[PDB]
């Protein structure tokens, strides 16, 4: 194989073209360029392979410059579900396959473009008894940062995107709670 | 189709552990990898045919067997906590070796002791009236708390059928005691429905948490219930 170098991570918005560049300057004559895609909680899957000429299929395009010392994976109009690790592999193939070195690849994040941001913090009571509650920060735009809790007794989750698909509606949220009653949802994400 | 024998495993330090990779595609090539934070996907061992084996990049602590074409066994002769990982196998045909088909993954957690294994407690938090009024939508929140190790799968069930639309579950759990090495975990999820759907008392909403814990062969001596593999849920009916 030839050693590949690619960015550790990348950010994007739903609907855009995503381009991931891989560097492989010691590529040899009988090497091919292969990319795999790994969705959360799954193993990687093969998505595209090339030699010297542009390749396009249902999942991606692969551009290969004349010197073959780098290549670019182009993902079309990305969806939230394209949040995944993308691996660039360079080496011999078919009957002459030896091994892959996956490394860490490129972690791609895909954010929703929120149509009508409507940020709000809500308080929710336990169905079993309103002894416990949680705070919900929801409907904010995707550039809004949600900070981790600096306090050991307060829990604040990362943001999560849900998709009400029949309504063509997506929304961001984060949840916060504490093992104390005095906890105010008002300052929780503040 | 590539099968792995288990989805989750809890094992003790010093125990002999087997993970099976099975395929019936008559593939010549089979592979075992592990996947860790910051370290990506690393090759442990592979096999180009029946009774063949070759060490990968990180073979230390592992062995394998390939007695039958369909099965590639990963063997941990004496499990250690550093072997806690996500294990992924794959296979490929000899003439298409570079096209590897991966199994679904096996989470193995090795513990020195089973003392600190805990199932989740589960609670459902009912939608805010302020959200209902302002948006005509209604977000239920579920918390799975106090579980150890990080072996849960959370799902939502509405009127007895699993739902996916309107759901988001945290990709990663939070540590309840971040400074403690064997801190128990918490995980949250949201299910968002139309307000009028929540307002129907005939609608049943369940947050269901599968925990992968102890089995019958694990000993248990504490007074509290043995933290076996189990399904723990919390629920709410709709309200007007």
């Amino acid at each position: 194989l030839a050693k590949t170098t690619q960015p550790i991570s990348m950010d994007s918005y739903e609907g855009q073209e995503v381009n991931i560049t891989c560097s492989h300057n010691n590529i040899a004559t009988n090497d091919y360029i292969t990319w795999y895609q790994q969705f959360p909680s799954q193993g990687p899957r093969f998505i595209i392979q090339g030699y010297k000429t542009k390749v396009t299929n249902e999942v991606a395009s692969l551009f290969i410059p004349a010197d073959r010392k780098s290549s670019t994976l182009s993902l079309p109009r990305v969806s939230l579900s394209d949040t995944a690790v993308y691996y660039c592999l360079v080496g011999e193939i078919l009957d002459n396959f030896n091994k892959f070195y996956f490394g860490s690849g490129t972690k791609l994040n895909v954010k929703p473009n929120i149509q009508n941001p409507d940020p709000a913090v809500y308080q929710l009571r336990d169905s079993k008894s309103s002894d416990k509650s949680v705070c919900l920060f929801t409907d904010f735009d995707s550039q809004t940062n949600v900070s981790q809790s600096k306090d050991s007794d307060v829990y604040i989750t990362d943001k999560c995107v849900l998709d009400m698909r029949s309504m063509d509606f997506k929304s961001n949220s984060a949840v916060a709670w504490s093992n104390k009653s005095d906890f105010a949802c008002a300052n929780a994400f503040n | 189709k590539v099968t792995q024998s288990s989805r989750y495993l809890v094992k003790r330090t010093g125990e002999k552990v087997f993970l099976e990779c099975v395929q019936d595609m008559d593939h010549e090539n089979m592979f075992w990898y592990r996947q860790d934070p910051g370290l990506g996907l690393r090759l442990i061992y592979f096999s180009y045919d029946v009774k063949m084996k070759e060490k990968g990049d990180i073979p230390e602590g592992y062995s394998v067997s390939r007695e039958k074409k369909e099965r590639f066994s990963l063997i941990l002769e004496s499990a250690s906590t550093n072997q806690t990982s996500m294990y992924l196998c794959a296979s490929s045909q000899r003439q298409e070796g570079d096209t590897q088909y991966f199994g679904p993954g096996t989470r193995l957690t090795v513990l020195e002791d089973l003392k600190n294994v805990f199932p989740p407690e589960v609670a459902v938090f009912e939608p805010s009236e302020a959200e209902i009024s302002h948006t005509q939508k209604a977000t239920l929140v579920c918390l799975a708390t106090g579980f150890y190790p990080d072996h849960v799968e959370l799902s939502w069930w509405v009127n007895g059928k699993e739902v996916h639309s309107g759901v988001c579950t945290d990709p990663q759990p939070l540590k309840e005691q971040p400074a403690l090495n064997d801190s128990r975990y918490a995980l949250s999820s949201r299910l968002r429905v139309s307000a009028t759907f929540w307002q129907n008392p005939r609608n049943h909403f369940r947050c269901q948490v599968q925990f992968y814990g102890l089995s019958e062969n694990d000993e248990w001596t504490q007074d509290r219930a043995k933290p076996v593999t189990q399904i723990v849920s919390a629920e709410a009916w709709g309200r007007a």
